[PDB]
């Protein structure tokens, strides 16, 4: 009786043993093929104990990897080089930067918050183009999470994700906290339909996402921007 | 003036746990501020170190902690640019002045 | 679009040896390849309260409480020997030439701007000012800092170091050529030519410049002061602790090369007190104050901005500022 | 149908050892085997304000009360000592061939389908003109870094050893080869010959490399420096540690290798700048910049997975980088940053 939080995975170990006179079972959590930990719960704990054990540890987890996959923080300052007016999660870098520092001959630049500063002059207009172009979606850390050949505009290099991989971002357990009927709301498609493509084998009846259905889902869900 | 609290309880509590002074190897400075929370001189300790301890006060080792004092309160142009980061060392100073006249009044 | 890089750094130009410390009779000077190392001792300093407390004070029995303890303090102390009254003091100085390119730069066009302005700089006149003052900084016993003060006679001999043996020998009284003024000769115009060629690449340049200071039997001397830990005891050089390649007194080579770059007289602030040495933001640390204060417009940092990015190249003489910050070396970025 | 392998990872060939350095007279060259090594000390180190200020700070009370409370420093140095003009440098080098086969594959199909397109290669030219670039690298001693710069007379000393004594020797003047272009010259043709013998797997190619530099009595040196780590210090602890192996001051092993791959010429930027050194999308860090940048196709990933996958043989010079890439080694795959 496996349990499934998102792509984490709780299972026991198919003989218990007895701690302190009670029938304990070893239950391990996994991340994927990634062994996480190892727990010994006892028996007649519910389900739910067995989330809630755990759950401190998926918990952290997301903690690290909504930090270290953070996207790009660009800032517009005036020209004295201090005083920040304006800062812009980007999730790519405007292309035109080479190091600078900010004097007074244009009154507005934009820099990269990164300290071996990279920076540009604009003026307030190419700013807003700029943060149109390259802003980042508020679940944009997702994306440091999954293989970037299933992220890729390029149709010819693109290969459809697998159910774990479609776990991250659909369903109550996932990163992004959607179920999978909002998900088919989303796509204009029935829950059922959707539930086909979230089986995990090919056997069973699941069919694979298309291109534009799961770029056009990334772009719904607040995870890839998807220009 | 709560931390300055637990740092003297913390003294305290350290003193009275050690049994000894034991000597260090390769201890400079910290035995330096440990004899100024020493405890007396024991049958290892010398008479003539413990008599060198009881006849000067650490006052100093006050000022160390003091060094501790702007280690813990961060300070720059904000706040030195400003007149409340002034009235904060002042304050700093004034909680440190209390400590230190605290441990000063046990030696000497 | 053009501006500043935001890492721009310089590799000094100039290197200077550790100045090692001998000693022998003044005349033996010709033959003082054998001369002894002056040797750093130790010894014992017990001296009362002598700085200023906190006065009005209305307890004097503190005061003579806090007499009746002599502080015993030990000292390292380096004195010439009882028998000779000349300081030697030997290093070399490198010459290499190439103070236009920075080491590291983030922007291209930025490093192409700033070594085409060198280069128009190098163009329109060669380094010889500058070579003039740094042969002047070699002529005087300058990097003598307190060895130099109440000397009777300093004379420097300078061997230009072609091949493994002396190629040119250049030989001045250092207390004739004054610590204040700029002036002219034949030799320091020839020594000037051989710099200004070591800084222009077209040659390679090694000096080695050897100080001999009448200072008196067994006087004195002053090497490098090192860092002291305040961890040990008393003793230990409690106080003073002197640098020193093994065993033998040693000034840092910072040091020497703080006194050769003393070449700045172009601050606007007063000329009368003589030249400091190069830096952005000019500041001696003797006096605690700031020459070149940006807010004027004339540090190194501000003057470079102008001449570079704004094509707006200032007066020769912050020109001749510029190009001797941009031998010395620093790191210049954000 | 065949695509990269997940995995993928080389072994490097070409494996320096770490340069120790050693201080004696120019002209005892020949006698510099009991040449005492460059030790590294310890000095202070005061320093004024001279870096760039904020608009905050800029205020002359402000920059007057920061000359007044100076930084204090310790600092490693090493100099040659005041009778020594010359600094010995001395490390050992394997050249070791196999530059074909992968340490790790994910995929057989990818494996023996890189394999033949590396026999190809070495089919259609030997590692001659890889083997040469790097005998010149080793020729001019471009592995001193800074110590190269502004010295009087460099000296190389290449012992090929077979058994333990040596085999053959070369003897070069490393200030006539530049560090510019690459020349031909019979003797470094036949140390080229060495290497590419070397790289091919005919033989065991192990070389000491010993360097002379005539800097001057008591001048810098510059070994590897270190990293320093120190959480909340005393305001006076060391800046700045140099490399050393038991008190001798020394370079790093990864100095050393990045100095001998300094062959690609081909870079599409420019040729006035030099040779860099073989990287995926060809990084110098000292400009900052990346050559070889894959918005156009002459990184090495895309030139690899042209010439393997879809059989786009590339031109003759890339397919030069791509095999002197295969030489560095690397971890190529799917643990991608």
């Amino acid at each position: 009786n496996a349990i499934h939080i998102g792509p984490f995975s709780i299972t026991p170990a198919a003989r218990g043993l007895h701690y302190g006179g009670l029938p304990h079972h070893q239950w391990t959590l996994y991340y994927g093929p990634r062994e996480m930990a190892i727990k010994t719960l006892p028996d007649s704990y519910t389900s739910s104990e067995v989330r809630d054990e755990f759950s401190d540890i998926i918990a952290e987890f997301v903690i690290d990897a909504r930090h270290r996959y953070a996207p790009d923080v660009l800032e517009l300052v005036n020209s004295d080089g201090d005083a920040v007016l304006a800062r812009v999660a980007v999730s790519r870098l405007p292309e035109a930067l080479s190091g600078c520092i900010p004097d007074d001959r244009f009154p507005y630049w934009l820099l990269t918050a990164s300290r071996p500063r990279l920076g540009l002059p604009v003026t307030l207009n190419e700013y807003t183009a700029l943060a149109v172009e390259l802003s980042a979606p508020p679940l944009a850390w997702i994306t440091g999470l999954l293989p970037g050949e299933v992220l890729t505009h390029d149709a010819e290099e693109w290969r459809p994700p697998t159910s774990w991989e479609l776990r991250h971002v659909v369903g109550e357990g996932s990163f992004t906290g959607v179920s999978g009927a909002a998900a088919a709301a989303l796509l204009g498609m029935s829950a059922t339909n959707f539930r086909k493509y979230t089986a995990g084998d090919s056997a069973a009846n699941r069919q694979k996402i298309s291109f534009a259905a799961w770029h056009y889902l990334l772009d719904r869900l607040g995870v890839k921007r998807a220009s | 003036g709560q931390i300055c609290d637990e740092a003297l309880q913390y003294a305290a509590r350290l003193r009275e746990l050690e049994p000894g002074w034991s000597a260090t190897p390769g201890c400079q400075l910290h035995d330096a501020e440990q004899l100024w929370l020493d405890p007396l001189r024991a049958q290892t300790d010398e008479t003539f170190l413990q008599r060198r301890l009881r006849g000067d006060w650490p006052a100093e080792v006050g000022n160390r902690f003091a060094n501790w004092l702007n280690r813990a309160v961060s300070s720059d142009s904000q706040i030195l640019g400003s007149p409340e980061a002034a009235q904060w060392s002042q304050e700093l100073s004034k909680e440190l002045t209390m400590f230190k006249e605290i441990l000063e009044d046990e030696r000497d | 679009i053009l501006s500043t890089a935001s890492v721009l750094a310089f590799e000094r130009k100039l290197d200077p040896s550790d100045a090692l410390m001998s000693a022998g009779a003044w005349a033996q000077r010709d033959a003082s390849q054998e001369w002894p190392a002056v040797t750093v001792r130790e010894k014992s300093v017990r001296g009362t309260i002598s700085n200023r407390l906190k006065t009005k004070d209305r307890d004097p029995a503190k005061l003579d409480a806090s007499i009746q303890s002599p502080n015993l303090q030990t000292v390292d102390v380096a004195n010439l020997p009882s028998d000779a009254d000349t300081l030697k003091v030997r290093f070399t100085l490198r010459v290499l030439g190439g103070a236009g390119t920075p080491s590291a730069c983030n922007d291209a066009a930025y490093r192409d701007k700033l070594l085409q302005t060198v280069a128009t700089y190098v163009n329109e006149q060669g380094f010889a000012e500058l070579a003039r003052r740094y042969a002047h900084n070699l002529a005087n016993a300058r990097f003598l800092w307190r060895n130099r003060v109440g000397a009777e006679a300093v004379e420097v001999r300078i061997n230009h170091i072609r091949q493994g043996e002396v190629a040119r020998t250049w030989r001045f009284d250092a207390l004739a050529i004054g610590l204040r003024d700029f002036k002219a000769d034949a030799e320091l115009d020839a020594l000037a030519e051989l710099i200004a060629s070591g800084l222009s690449g077209s040659g390679h340049v090694l000096l080695e410049v050897v100080a001999f200071a009448r200072i008196g039997d067994g006087q004195e001397v002053f090497p490098s002061q090192e860092l002291i830990l305040d961890k040990g005891d008393k003793k230990g050089q409690k106080s003073k602790t002197l640098y020193s390649v093994r065993d033998a007194a040693a000034i840092h080579s910072q040091k020497i090369g703080n006194a050769l770059r003393t070449i700045d007289t172009w601050y606007p602030d007063e000329d009368g007190l003589g030249p400091i040495a190069v830096e952005p933001y000019g500041s001696v640390t003797s006096q605690g104050k700031a020459y070149r204060q940006p807010k004027q417009k004339l540090d190194f940092y501000t003057l470079l901005d102008n001449w570079v990015l704004r094509d707006e190249a200032p007066a020769v003489e912050q020109q001749h500022y510029v190009i001797a910050n941009l031998i010395r070396g620093g790191v210049f970025g954000e």
